[PDB]
Protein backbone atom coordinates (compact mmCIF):
# COMPACT_ATOMS: atom_id res chain seq x y z
CA UNK A 1 0.00 0.00 0.00
CA UNK A 2 1.38 3.42 -1.15
CA UNK A 3 0.18 6.49 -0.67
CA UNK A 4 1.87 10.14 0.78
CA UNK A 5 1.45 11.77 4.39
CA UNK A 6 2.81 14.38 6.23
CA UNK A 7 5.28 14.22 8.55
CA UNK A 8 3.48 14.63 11.63
CA UNK A 9 1.49 11.14 10.62
CA UNK A 10 4.41 8.82 10.86
CA UNK A 11 3.78 7.93 14.28
CA UNK A 12 0.48 7.26 13.87
CA UNK A 13 0.40 4.72 11.45
CA UNK A 14 1.73 1.69 14.24
CA UNK A 15 0.07 -1.34 15.19
CA UNK A 16 -2.93 -0.66 17.52
CA UNK A 17 -1.97 2.90 17.38
CA UNK A 18 -5.51 4.97 16.59
CA UNK A 19 -5.46 7.45 13.64
CA UNK A 20 -7.78 9.07 10.90
CA UNK A 21 -6.46 7.99 7.42
CA UNK A 22 -5.78 4.74 8.30
CA UNK A 23 -9.69 4.81 10.27
CA UNK A 24 -11.53 6.64 7.61
CA UNK A 25 -10.47 5.26 4.33
CA UNK A 26 -8.71 2.00 4.98
CA UNK A 27 -7.54 0.81 8.57
CA UNK A 28 -3.84 -1.68 9.16
CA UNK A 29 -4.99 -4.87 11.51
CA UNK A 30 -4.32 -5.42 15.40
CA UNK A 31 -1.80 -8.85 13.69
CA UNK A 32 -0.45 -6.93 11.35
CA UNK A 33 3.17 -8.39 10.00
CA UNK A 34 5.59 -6.59 7.48
CA UNK A 35 7.34 -2.82 7.41
CA UNK A 36 6.79 0.68 6.35
CA UNK A 37 9.09 2.82 5.14
CA UNK A 38 8.97 6.67 4.61
CA UNK A 39 10.30 9.06 1.86
CA UNK A 40 10.93 12.99 2.13
CA UNK A 41 9.14 13.77 -0.67
CA UNK A 42 8.57 17.43 0.05
CA UNK A 43 9.92 18.66 -3.10
CA UNK A 44 7.09 16.62 -4.77
CA UNK A 45 4.01 18.80 -3.51
CA UNK A 46 3.93 21.63 -1.37
CA UNK B 1 -15.13 -38.70 66.82
CA UNK B 2 -15.75 -42.44 66.08
CA UNK B 3 -16.70 -41.42 62.12
CA UNK B 4 -13.74 -40.08 61.90
CA UNK B 5 -13.00 -40.83 58.58
CA UNK B 6 -16.03 -40.47 56.58
CA UNK B 7 -16.64 -37.69 58.03
CA UNK B 8 -12.90 -36.49 56.57
CA UNK B 9 -13.91 -37.67 52.81
CA UNK B 10 -16.78 -35.64 53.24
CA UNK B 11 -15.04 -32.56 54.39
CA UNK B 12 -11.88 -32.70 52.20
CA UNK B 13 -13.84 -32.77 48.90
CA UNK B 14 -16.15 -29.57 50.28
CA UNK B 15 -12.90 -27.86 51.06
CA UNK B 16 -10.87 -28.72 48.08
CA UNK B 17 -13.89 -27.61 45.87
CA UNK B 18 -14.14 -24.76 48.14
CA UNK B 19 -10.70 -23.43 47.19
CA UNK B 20 -11.08 -23.96 43.55
CA UNK B 21 -13.74 -21.52 43.46
CA UNK B 22 -12.34 -19.16 45.74
CA UNK B 23 -9.39 -19.02 43.76
CA UNK B 24 -11.54 -17.27 41.04
CA UNK B 25 -10.61 -13.95 42.90
CA UNK B 26 -7.19 -14.03 42.85
CA UNK B 27 -5.63 -11.66 40.23
CA UNK B 28 -2.17 -13.44 39.63
CA UNK B 29 -0.61 -10.38 38.73
CA UNK B 30 -3.43 -8.86 36.30
CA UNK B 31 -4.39 -5.53 37.16
CA UNK B 32 -8.18 -6.96 37.90
CA UNK B 33 -9.66 -10.29 39.10
CA UNK B 34 -13.35 -9.89 35.97
CA UNK B 35 -12.31 -9.69 32.66
CA UNK B 36 -14.99 -7.14 32.26
CA UNK B 37 -13.21 -4.53 33.41
CA UNK B 38 -9.55 -6.16 31.64
CA UNK B 39 -11.24 -5.74 28.70
CA UNK B 40 -13.39 -1.91 29.26
CA UNK B 41 -10.45 -0.16 30.48
CA UNK B 42 -7.74 -0.99 28.30
CA UNK B 43 -6.76 -1.61 24.66
CA UNK B 44 -7.34 -4.89 23.28
CA UNK B 45 -2.96 -4.78 22.45
CA UNK B 46 -2.31 -4.92 26.05
CA UNK B 47 -5.81 -6.59 27.34
CA UNK B 48 -4.11 -9.52 25.71
CA UNK B 49 -1.04 -9.53 28.08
Amino acid sequence: DSFVIRGNEVSQIAPGQTGNIADYNYKLPDDFTGCVIAWNSNKLDS
Amino acid sequence: SALGKLQDVVNHNAQALNTLVKQLSSKFGAISSVLNDILSRLDPPEAEV
